[PDB]
């Protein structure tokens, strides 16, 4: 349990159930209390995020090459927010907001996180990926973070072994019902939950 | 007793044996009491699929000599009684008009005490002014008995009284084209009688009784059983006048020989004089079995009663004998339940009943059944015969000889007879008689007129609106009854086809109805029948359209998610006409795109360029909003037509402002950018991407809200007519007209009054009027607001600004920055 106190927690369109910057700050301390750290976000719809808090991250088949498959977070909540919707329409063509999520790990993790300035999901970059984490592709106890294209923001790959091993919490960060497909608006983003965003320092060079 | 389908037809044959009509009574004076004492006597049971009660089937059986009582064209000793159901509260004006116009007789029920109430006598006002034929019955006797003790001559002044305040009513707002049509107890015209122990009585039945007793025929008796007539019981002789030759008081006929008798029988069984009873009920033959013979008191009193002057039977003889049939009446009704030429062809043919003219049916109101959510349609054949399979053109309220506007020409499925809660199939139905209809719910709302001629005008149409103006929120308090609630709201939406049940986008379980009581009923109907489990309801919120008055201040841009689609549209207003047209079915969402391109360019200045354009109506696919397809050699447009239009559907039902519906909004696609592969450019891209960029545009095009206006009819006496005006004058209300009717001081006032003004109306217009102002309202037209929206302090910003908080939305309205391309 990593929810901290209150009320039975839930995802919907009206917003994160039971789930305030109060409740939020508790929970993001009682993680740190036992070694674990925060590592960025994850935006996706609204069951998935039930998936991911309740019955924890697990791998799946996605669409992409097999050496870059793993679990995809960004350290900036806005490029992550992007994802926090549904995918598909139903039959009626309803398009609803997803949720934000905080993605941990364990502390005991982190020498497995590297950082590089090439341009992610790449051939052009899996060479010095492969280099980084002293292994040959896919990622597995250890984590990549870079521009998720060129000139773009940056987001951070963890393997699938790694992302098994995280504990995810919500984000005290809403989507917007009203505005779906609308940027993230910074103004929207509770100063105290900016205040234990800040990310790890990751290594530029191998181990 | 139970009839087959061929005595039905028999019966319904002799319309001059027929009696159209309903019972006017308040609540609390035994309404269905009375009601109950007529379907259990002369009830009519036949010999799968249920409906909802609205009318029931009489029969009475007379004699030879009876029915030459009759002073209209009779045939025969049968007859048959449409009791057709009525409203239990005045409130409902709509409905008790619909009853009244399809009825011809009233049985007006009357408090012994407490005389004529206000809403009876209201009610009766309306129902003369429907050309329609009373007959009284005085209610509630015991009470004046058992209670207050009264003495002959005082029972007998208070029903005096009463008569004399019915007559009141009536010769003041009886129309002189019926003559003479006042309710006199000498000539069998009113009854009296206890509802709650099932007696009642006329003065002729007491004459038939006396008739021989005293060698008279009983028209001459029954004269003297009312008014200053006086039987010496010394002399044995009859005088007019009201003392002896020494001066002693005299008894009138009626305390002596009605009222007598039946004093003495309450006084001996209330009493428990076990002597007198068994005495006094031989000496009028009143015969007790078994288990009766040992009841004592009120149980007594209520048997005895019960057979010495059965109700039903006094009711009855009054209806069949003074209430005019189908025939009579129409004769003089039928001017006035035409809108159009009195001498016309159908107009003549209703005048004379006649089976063999061009069919002219009536829909009063649609019937919720069992044959799953479908509605039998309920009404009257004022000319022409009905018939299965028959092909007849349904017209509804807008319709005009001329044009083919709410014109449905179809074929009845089955013509049923409506006994009640249950349905028998027919093969035809004459001219006099009332029916149901299936097969026509789908053409008419609630109210049409049938006919087979192709130049008859609709009968006198009651205006009805299904445009929900008024709604609410509905949750279970408890969450384990929700699947009781969701099955309860879709069982709502069926008993009732002005009703909506619908989800919004938030999910919430909203009810939406036509005013506020109807909406006031539908949840009580619910929470204790359709659901019936308790149910937490916000507090009545007013239904708003949100709109724009001018073309967008720049091109609304915006990027799909994945940033490889874009969507340039421009939003501007619909002309008023175009709304309405579409509201009304000329332009038409299912019409041939060609076709309606025509109409729109021809009779509404469109450019037939862009009318062939149309993507798609909005919200549920019909709406007073239209997106056009303005792009030029755009790859691949056509593979995201269903999300555009999809996307709209949700654009339009909750706009950008406060979540209201849209109205009157065209939005001109531009131009649209589309990646070269349909795997990035779904559904989950373009919706997002064409909801935001209509957001943008209609917020470019100086947005506004506009308000339901309600049109109001009030019926008044011209003494209280100064309080409608006083009521209107702080509820922002537009008087439209006033007329009077012509002879009577009942004045008709119309005017319009914004919906969100009308919360209370009919209860401050009630003491406004002392009761006497009948309301009627019903939904007119949309309103746009001048102030500006976005101003939080002005009126229409402080209506959005209250709805936003209340959605749990942010309080100030998002710029079209907010749905615009970020950049
Ligand atoms: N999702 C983000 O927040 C994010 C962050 C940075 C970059 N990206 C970019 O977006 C692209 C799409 O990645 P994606 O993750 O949105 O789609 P994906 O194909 O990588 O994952 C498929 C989906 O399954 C869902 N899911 C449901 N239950 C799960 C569970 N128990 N464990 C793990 N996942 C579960 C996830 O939410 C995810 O949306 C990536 O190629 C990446 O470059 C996304």
């Amino acid at each position: 349990a990593f929810l901290g106190d209150g009320g039975d927690v839930s995802f919907s369109t009206r917003g994160t159930q039971n789930w305030t910057v109060e409740r939020l700050l508790q929970a993001h301390r009682q993680l740190e209390e036992r070694g674990y750290v925060f590592v960025g976000y994850h935006g996706t719809f609204l069951e998935a995020a039930q998936s991911i808090v309740f019955g924890g991250v697990r791998a799946r088949s996605q669409d992409l090459d097999a050496i870059w498959r793993g679990f995809y977070i960004a350290g900036d909540p806005a490029l992550a927010y992007g994802y926090a919707q549904d995918q598909e329409p139903d039959a009626r063509g309803r398009i609803r907001n997803g949720a934000l999520l905080r993605v941990y790990v364990p502390r005991s993790s982190l020498p497995g996180f590297y950082r590089t300035s090439l341009t992610l999901a790449a051939p052009e970059a899996a060479g010095e990926v492969e280099r980084l984490i002293g292994h040959p592709l896919p990622l597995r106890l250890d984590a990549i973070t870079g521009p998720h294209e060129e000139g773009g923001r940056l987001e951070t790959i963890l393997g699938w072994p790694l992302a098994e091993r995280t504990v995810v919490i919500p984000s005290a960060i809403p989507t917007d019902p009203r505005n779906v497909g609308g940027d993230l608006d910074p103004s929207s983003i509770p100063d105290k939950e900016q205040a234990i965003s800040a990310l790890p320092d990751y290594a530029s060079q191998p181990g | 007793v139970a009839f087959t389908v061929d005595q039905m037809r028999s019966l319904m044959d002799k319309v001059t044996n027929v009696r159209n009509m309903s019972v006017i009574a308040h609540v609390d004076h035994g309404k269905s009491t009375l009601t109950d004492s007529l379907v259990q006597r002369a009830g009519i049971i036949s010999a799968g699929i249920t409906i909802k009660s609205t009318a029931i089937s009489l029969y009475s059986e007379m004699s030879d000599e009876d029915v030459k009582e009759i002073k209209q064209k009779t045939d025969g000793n049968s007859f048959l009684i449409n009791l057709i159901d009525s409203p239990g509260h005045v409130d409902f004006s709509s409905e008790v008009t619909a009853a009244l116009r399809v009825t011809d007789g009233a049985l007006v029920v009357v408090d012994t005490i407490e005389g004529v109430c206000v809403q009876t006598e209201t009610v009766l006002r309306q129902a003369l002014g429907e050309r329609i034929k009373p007959v009284v019955v005085i209610n509630k006797v015991d009470r004046a008995l058992l209670e207050l003790q009264v003495s002959k001559e005082d029972l007998y002044q208070t029903f005096a009284r009463t008569v004399e305040s019915v007559n009141v009513i009536v010769s003041t707002y009886a129309d002189e084209v019926l003559g003479d049509v006042q309710v006199y107890p000498a000539r069998g015209t009113v009854a009296f009688g206890s509802g709650l122990h099932g007696w009642a009585f006329t003065i002729r039945q007491f004459a038939t009784r006396y008739a021989k007793k005293f060698g008279v025929d009983k028209a001459k008796m029954m004269d003297r059983l009312w008014g200053d007539s006086f039987f010496n019981p010394k002399t044995k002789k009859w005088t007019n006048k009201d003392t002896d030759a020494e001066g002693k008081p005299l008894e009138r006929a009626f305390n002596m020989f009605i009222l007598d008798p039946i004093f003495r029988l309450f006084t001996a069984i209330m009493n428990f004089k076990k002597d007198e009873i068994p005495v006094l009920l031989e000496k009028l033959e009143i015969v007790l079995k078994g288990d009766e013979k040992d009841l004592e008191g009120k149980a007594l009193l209520k048997v005895v009663m019960r057979k010495f002057l059965p109700a039903a039977d006094a009711l009855l003889e009054m209806i069949v004998l003074h209430l005019p049939s189908p025939v009579t009446a129409q004769a003089y009704r039928a001017e006035q339940l035409y809108e159009g030429p009195a001498d016309d062809a159908n107009c003549i043919a209703i005048k004379n009943c006649d089976p063999k003219a061009d069919l002219m049916l009536y829909v009063s109101k649609m019937v919720p059944t069992s044959d799953k959510g479908r509605f039998y349609a309920f009404g009257r054949v004022f000319a022409g015969t009905v018939k299965s399979g028959q092909k007849v053109r349904i017209q509804g309220p807008n319709y005009v000889p001329g044009k083919k506007d709410d014109l449905f020409i179809k074929a009845i499925q089955r013509v049923v007879l409506m006994m009640g809660r249950f349905v028998e199939p027919i093969d035809d139905c004459p001219a006099g008689n009332i029916i149901g209809l299936v097969g026509i719910d789908q053409f008419l709302l609630k109210t049409g007129t049938l006919t087979t001629s192709e130049t008859a005008h609709n009968m006198k149409v009651m205006k009805f609106s299904v445009s929900p103006v008024v709604q609410v929120a509905v949750e279970v308090k408890n969450a384990n009854d929700l699947p009781k609630l969701v099955e309860g709201l879709k069982r709502l939406s069926k008993s009732d086809p002005c009703v909506l049940t619908y989800m919004s986008e938030s999910g919430e379980h909203i009810v939406a109805g036509t005013g506020e009581l109807h909406l006031e009923i539908c949840l009580q109907d619910l929470e204790h029948d359709h659901a019936g489990v308790p149910l937490k309801i916000s507090p009545p919120v007013v239904a708003y359209r949100e709109t724009v008055e001018s073309e967008s201040s720049q091109t609304a841009l915006s990027k799909s998610p994945n940033k490889h689609n874009r969507i340039y549209l421009k939003a501007e207003p619909i002309d008023e006409e175009v709304s309405l047209a579409i509201e009304n079915g000329i332009i038409n969402p299912r019409d041939d795109f060609k076709a309606r391109a025509r109409i729109m360019a021809d009779d509404y200045g469109w450019d037939v360029t862009d009318a062939r354009k149309i993507w798609c109506f909005g919200p549920d696919g019909n709406g007073p909003n239209l997106v056009i397809d303005q792009t030029k050699a755009v790859q691949y447009l056509h593979e995201i037509k269903d999300s555009v239009v999809a996307a709209f559907q949700w654009a339009t039902k909750e706009g950008p402002i406060f979540g209201e519906e849209m109205r009157s909004v065209r939005v001109n696609i531009l131009d649209v950018t589309l990646h070269a592969d349909a795997i990035h450019r779904g559904g989950g891209q373009i919706i997002p991407t064409m909801r935001r960029a209509t957001y943008a545009g209609f917020l470019l095009a100086d947005p506004k809200i506009q308000e339901p206006v309600f049109l109001v009819e009030i019926q008044c006496p011209e003494q209280a007519v100064g309080g409608i005006y006083s009521v209107l004058n702080k509820k922002r209300g537009q008087v439209v007209s006033e007329e009077q009717r012509p002879g009577t001081p009942l004045f008709t006032v119309k005017a319009y009054l914004p919906v969100n003004e009308s919360f209370g109306f009919t209860g401050e217009l009630r003491q406004a009027t002392g009761g006497q102002a009948f309301p009627q309202m019903v939904f007119d037209h949309w309103s746009t607001l001048g102030s500006d929206p976005l101003d939080p302090t002005s009126k229409a910003g402080e209506i959005v600004l209250a709805a936003r908080k209340r959605h749990g939305m942010k309080e100030e309205v998002p710029g079209w920055q907010e749905y615009y391309d970020k950049l």
